[PDB]
């Protein structure tokens, strides 16, 4: 099989979220337990989540470093400047035969409700409750969890732009967040319709595992849109040690 | 059969397979380029064959 | 990063009569390809060197 | 002929022209400037289509979200009494929904039938139920037209158990059907439903417990029912334009 | 409504607009003029792996004194795409652009 | 079979059912109760039809009502200057109208494209003029796309009389054409017009006096012009559903 | 490779069985144990849900750069096979009853060619 | 539908008993818990409970 076609490389799924939907969580409120970004999945080929490694240069200075978990479609879009693709998702619930509930997955296009921190961007679950953000007009799927487990969602490319940026979470913070919003055009939001109904002889948790890949992928420009070069993060041996810093001067 | 005001454009091309080039369908590799062990690679074709240039003449 | 079997394929050696300084730019030839796909590693962002 | 402009032309004495509501006598035909050969704009026609106004009103909306913990000292777990001897011992219900005035307010359907006057609709209703397999129970979803209009003895809350369940309804067994649907017709004596100057609570929708919620006696584990309600309209006709809208 | 987990995956596609392979081709006639299909063709474009490779006079230097440093970085396409794969095959090309303050 | 009710049925494991936006997995198919033979309601279908949502947006609305009394010491009677030597001597205009953000706000069109995201439109414009036969004058209705976006030297208000009237426009002679029409295309660089999160004042519509209002010198009788403006949309595509609307 | 899984119906969980060729040969940053969750599960693998599939099978090809695998004079650890937990084991909180997973592993060979006779065998 | 036919009116079902069958109740003994008339339903069109 031609293992280098953009179809074949981006059609490799990868797990972006493993959520935790408790029996205590409220209805019409996005599932935010465990992982960052909660039950808010930005629909898009670039990467949206990053960790920050902080080490010491001196006693009065810290050197930060942004580390990004890449899916095999998010790793290819970083090579290019603009993207356009039909994004596919497979939302899978890890449960027994005795956990029953209902789950809502709606698509909301445009700007994502986010909390810009001083060094990173997180979502805003306060603006996605059932009161302030009704899902009565969105495209939604109401998954039943009495027997059924999986659902595959194919979100096409909808925007007012012919292509979206591939910058994503690179260098995104409070001081700079424009290129983050212009990279996705939408977000899936996972909220419970019915609270998780479970007996006492089973666990009080289920897990929602979200796979991610892409179809019908076109890309534009063979230059990365990021400020620095594409650099693979080589993990250091000890937490105190440092990393490689690639320059930009010629 | 291609609209271009330059006389012959570039790098004369061979042929391939019947599918869409992206959008997953498991593209076979042997079908893409058409050079198996035969009279189609020019160095095995020169000794199958046996032209005068493989002998230094 | 294979075993102690070394020198099993060819490479390049550079030579110059003067102390030069260059811009090296590589690519594969008409037969170069990768294969046998695995999953990606991580990526690296900026390095701000924050004040605290 | 000239480009990118128009002049005074003195054309014919015609063009009573109609923009679907508005006409527009215009003693002579007005001189038109337009795009000379139109190739208009972006690909909004390739994203989706479209929608119309009676296709906006067919969208389901959340209306209520019931939760029944058994329990219970409360009233929604109290089942249908066999008799009603007086009006202070009426039939207890889980939840009521007046119609169509609940579904018209909710989900932004109020904007898309403002500046109209009359309406036909069938209020489609879908319940969604979800309980664990160790909890049993049965409920009944009847609707009583003109229930808050008629004399008290003609109501659904003032009749026996065998009279309540004689209304148009559907069973909701907890372990046989997690969802029921129901079409409630155009329940109005007059022609098309008046949207302006009046709330016209024509049909009431009730949800009754036949049996109590049959959960195990192990407390601190919350045997639970957790019903959800979806409603939308169908067979829609929305006709006469006005400038008014009700407070 | 029996007890037991199940299968039967429900592929749903939002936004019934138009088949996407028509929309992509119509979006690259207006924004690109080129259609990058395969990542193999990015291994044939020369990308610079260094900007100042300083050497000494009369010294035979292998490229594995440079390539062994820059394979780990992932800057160019042959070292960024190599992290997705485990094997390779075929020759390699090089270009050596001069930046020396030469004497006459 | 029984009448006026439904029971628990235990039907097949199917019905991924779509109400045009919402689906609705439903582990088994929900049991339906409905009107057994429908003959629904009143004659709302015989009064009018219907309308749709891109047929609501094609209705003309009043936007402005100009009156010019000549006169005049004021600015709307001051005609086009032959030159502009500095930015404090710009071209004076009767009235400006930013677009499409004027026609979307007015006439209740804001409700019927709330809870959508993208839009195509052509802003149709019709002027209505009415003066007595003893008053002459000529006006010009040009539109300048990105007029409040571009550099100041690229505007319509910062160019000569021969440059202003080189824009796409139409003459409005007081005694030859009492009404002019004009189609303003989809004037946006991006694909379909973003309705949520941003005012996007793309094309400006101006009304210039070429000649001053040529009325008689008899005062206390009010020589007068009295222009009225009508606008509506055309070639409409309204696609992606959201839950948000701009402040 | 065939895994065999067997848990009671009151225990849920999901696992992933990826294999990394030359995992103990390559540079440390090119390993499977030194990458993210979205990078681990980008390897060739299979889900092992506790309540959907009690057995998974997997064919691991001839993962060697050279021609036929040398049996004499050398251990040649070419492909590593790992078993990762995606989710933790979701058992009830009732102790002294042992919620449990209990996996078993079966392996055998296929497409076999065994050619040249020698007199030696490795220690 | 002719909503006044004796077929259509009498073919409207209604719940006459909601019994309660405990795990303590004996075998071969009619289920008499909760409602009056127990597990004894008089077969007939008229009314039997008041």
């Amino acid at each position: 099989v031609d293992e280098m076609a953009i179809g074949y490389v981006c059609g490799n799924p990868a797990v972006k979220h493993v959520l935790t939907w408790k029996t205590t969580d409220a209805i019409q409120k996005p599932i935010a337990n465990g992982d960052d970004w909660g039950g808010v999945i930005p629909v898009g080929m670039p990467c949206y989540s990053k960790s920050i490694r902080t080490t010491r240069i001196s006693a009065t200075e810290n050197r930060e470093t942004e580390v990004m978990d890449a899916a095999p479609c998010e790793y290819v879009a970083n090579m290019f400047s603009y993207w356009r693709a039909t994004m596919c998702y497979r939302i899978t619930v890890v449960k027994t035969a005795f956990h029953t509930g209902r789950l809502e997955i709606f698509f909301e296009p445009g700007v994502i409700p986010v909390k810009p921190t001083v060094n990173n961007i997180g979502p805003d679950q306060d603006r996605l409750t059932g009161a302030v953000a009704p899902s009565d007009n969105n495209y939604k799927y109401i998954l039943d969890l009495t027997n059924d487990t999986e659902v595959t969602i194919r979100v096409p490319f909808v925007s007012n732009k012919m292509f979206l940026k591939t910058a994503g979470i690179y260098g995104a913070n409070s001081e700079n967040n424009w290129n983050f919003h212009e990279s996705f055009s939408g977000f899936l939001c996972i909220r419970p319709v019915t609270k998780l109904m479970a007996p006492d002889t089973v666990s009080d948790n289920v897990s929602i595992v979200v796979w991610k890949w892409a179809e019908d992928v076109v890309v534009v420009e063979p230059k990365p849109l990021t400020s620095g070069p594409t650099q693979v993060y080589r993990p250091p041996p000890t937490a105190s040690t440092a990393v490689e810093v690639l320059n930009v001067e010629l | 059969t291609s609209e271009n005001p330059k006389i012959g454009p570039i790098s004369e091309v061979a042929s391939g397979v019947k599918t869409t080039a992206n959008g997953i369908e498991r593209i076979p590799v042997i079908g893409e380029i058409a050079k198996p062990v035969t009279t189609a690679v020019k160095w095995f074709a020169d000794v199958v064959g046996t032209v005068a240039a493989i002998f230094g003449w | 990063a294979s075993t102690s079997d070394k020198g099993y394929d060819s490479s390049l050696m550079y030579f110059s009569n003067t102390a030069t300084t260059q811009i090296v730019a590589r690519a594969g030839n008409d037969d170069f390809t990768f294969g046998w796909m695995i999953g990606p590693p991580q990526l690296q962002g900026e390095s701000r060197s924050v004040a605290p | 002929n000239v480009h990118n402009t128009e002049l005074a032309s003195s054309t014919s004495e015609n063009s009573v022209e109609t923009q679907e509501i508005t006409t527009f006598h215009d003693v002579e035909t007005p001189n038109r400037i337009d795009t000379p050969m139109a190739q208009d704009t972006s690909s909004a026609r390739n994203m989706d289509d479209t929608h119309s106004i009676i296709q906006f009103l067919q969208r389901p909306v959340l209306i209520d979200n019931i939760e029944i913990i058994a329990g219970t000292t409360a009233d929604a777990n109290k089942p249908l009494s066999r008799y009603v001897l007086d009006q202070q011992n009426s039939q207890k219900y889980v939840r009521s929904w007046t119609l169509p005035s609940t579904v018209l307010r909710a989900g932004g359907k109020a904007q898309k039938l403002a500046n109209f006057k009359y309406l036909r609709c069938d209020v489609q209703v879908k319940l969604v139920l979800n309980a664990n397999p160790f909890v049993a129970g049965r409920m009944y979803l009847a609707y009583s037209p003109y229930d808050d209009k008629v004399d008290t003895a003609r109501s659904v809350l003032q009749t026996s158990r065998a009279g309540v369940t004689g209304y148009p309804g559907v069973e909701l067994d907890f372990q046989l059907d997690n969802s029921v649907e129901m079409t409630i017709p155009y329940a109005s004596f007059q022609e098309a439903y008046d949207l302006v100057t009046g709330t016209e609570d024509f049909v009431q929708l009730y949800l009754f417990p036949i049996t109590p919620v049959l959960g195990p006696k192990s407390e601190s584990e919350s045997s639970k029912v957790d019903i959800s309600v979806y409603m939308w309209l169908s067979n829609i006709s929305l006709v006469i334009p006005t400038y008014r809208i009700n407070p | 409504i029996n007890i037991g987990n199940k299968t039967n995956e429900n592929v749903i596609s939002f936004f019934d607009s138009t088949d996407a392979e028509t929309q992509n081709h119509n979006a690259l006639m207006k924004g690109c003029g080129e259609f990058i299909v395969n990542l193999r063709t990015l291994l044939r474009t020369f990308r610079t792996i260094t900007d100042n490779w300083i050497l000494q006079a009369n010294t035979k230097t292998p490229i594995t004194d440079l390539t062994n440093t820059t394979d780990a970085q992932g800057r160019d396409y042959m070292s960024y795409l190599s992290y997705l794969y485990r094997f390779y095959r075929g020759g390699r090309r090089y270009k050596f652009f001069n930046t020396t303050p030469l004497k006459q």
